[PDB]
């Protein structure tokens, strides 16, 4: 009866983490069936990290150039190719722990579980969301390169993120499991900056519903509003403009509680202009924006995996 | 400032 | 930024979760080697819960009375025995997924990861701290009885908590893997409530150090304070009094960042008295206290 | 107003 930042049990992903080493450059790899996925940054050398011409650096590499380790065992690579910012190293051993899975490109505002890894070994797992500016407020030190983000559906693991770098904002950027980057970022050590970020309005509302579902509803009011009038107050506070599509995503939550989305907005509009007034929602003093309508459903219905 | 590719070192 | 409420990878625990059923009551159990651990409450029926006589209730049971299952497989119980508030059920199979492990009793203030489970199946993992009043602010639905709290030191799992119940105040109470409760609570649905809770002072300072090491430094000041004066203030805001042992523990974090503990105390003191006036410390707007010095050192360097 | 041993 306390709303914490629940992460998906990570066992299934832990059994796919391997260490990849190219010379003296080491990082994490994702092992599914007879393939290992990792950031191409691995074939980088210390003096060539500013504008590494990957296509060229890869040409002078051979399967022997890659040292893929899983525990004490060494996975023999028998093939290598590049796909956007990732390398696909074929190995002679199909991963015995491969879980049913999918690769999916997540959208801004959505969330996933991150398994922070170092030297191919899992250190911790936490929740984060894909910020509207296409970055993620995570916790990664050097060596975390390769760590992956994921979700779960019944039995399927949906890999959606592979970490690559940290921006001067202290924020992070990565790719989908196809190597394409989220946002306008490139995997080189140049001067790149995150765009200004906004509050995920969709998630704040999801959160509010969660508050209500747990019986914490003092903030509710007797009125309703328009998307226009709401967005107008929203931009003052830097909120993501709310769309009709967003409204429909909140459909299940809205139906479970029977509180129309625009009604909740009117409550949020009032919650922004006035404030909580010492009051707390779900034992919190701030308006949470990193809980998707799915997470809310997931945590309140004790969904298992 | 400039971004950072967060790879590691093995020795 | 760059600071998250990190939990330990739950994989090693997942491989030990099972479902234990007795009569109509069901909940989670820990399967290590040839033994299954679960709250002795499983043997109580609705009415029994009001004032159970565990000796009485257990003696009326045989191995056949316990239905333990690993997924969709009935595990056979060839022996049972009670230890405080837990039940140790012997099963005729050894769990190959059994990790290297230890049973430890943590101290209030310490942190640990919880693997919320239902019907023996994993639902989610989160990090939390053993509150000073021995309770835990968890996201524990009901049926979560049997879920475990743990820490992972290298590849060794140190089990420290086994969930038991929800207190009327909304928080949760449990035991260690020996069956001894954390806090003055009992295996019984009756009027209960932990002592007054307090903010974990040791942790908040570790947290503020985390912000400093992570670049944030706005909250520091030239002010000064003695250990006693800091405590006189902290006690007013319901913070745990700080001992010499706590400052010595903040030594490593002190060396790094080069900020004397008492000076850091001087900053917290001002913070306690002036809110943050719109400012955020490490992304937060309140003084976070679920980060131990060890946690901080682990997340900013390990 | 009473403790609930959260079993299923």
């Amino acid at each position: 009866s306390g709303f914490r930042k629940m992460a998906f049990p990570s066992g299934k992903v832990e059994g796919c983490m391997v260490q990849v080493t190219c010379g003296t450059t080491t990082l994490n790899g994702l092992w599914l069936d007879d393939t290992v996925y990792c950031p191409r940054a691995v074939i980088c050398t210390a003096e060539d990290m500013l504008n590494p011409n990957y296509e060229d650096l890869l040409i002078r590499k051979s399967n022997h150039s890659f040292l893929v380790q899983a525990g004490n065992v060494q996975l023999r690579v028998i093939g290598h190719s590049m796909q956007n910012c990732l390398l696909r190293l074929k190995v002679d051993t199909s991963n015995p722990k491969t879980p049913k899975y999918k690769f999916v490109r997540i959208q801004p505002g959505q969330t996933f579980s991150v398994l922070a890894c170092y030297n191919g070994s899992p250190s911790g797992v936490y929740q984060c969301a894909m910020r509207p500016n296409h970055t993620i407020k995570g916790s990664f030190l050097n060596g975390s390169c390769g760590s992956v983000g994921f979700n779960i559906d019944y039995d399927c693991v949906s890999f959606c993120y592979m970490h690559h770098m940290e921006l001067p904002t202290g924020v992070h950027a990565g790719t989908d499991l196809e190597g394409k980057f989220y946002g306008p970022f490139v995997d080189r050590q140049t001067a790149q900056a995150a765009g200004t970020d906004t509050t995920i309005t969709l998630n704040v509302l999801a959160w509010l519903y969660a508050a209500v579902i747990n019986g914490d509803r003092w903030f509710l009011n007797r009125f309703t509003t328009t998307l226009n009038d709401f967005n107008l107050v929203a931009m003052k506070y830097n909120y993501e403009p709310l769309t009709q599509d967003h409204v429909d995503i909140l459909g299940p939550l809205s139906a479970q509680t029977g509180i129309a989305v625009l009604d909740m907005c009117a409550a949020l509009k009032e919650l922004l202009q006035n404030g909580m007034n010492g009051r707390t929602i779900l034992g919190s003093t701030i308006l949470e924006d990193e809980f998707t309508p799915f997470d809310v459903v997931r945590q309140c219905s004790g969904v298992t995996f | 400032t400039s971004a950072v590719l967060q790879s590691g070192f093995r020795k």
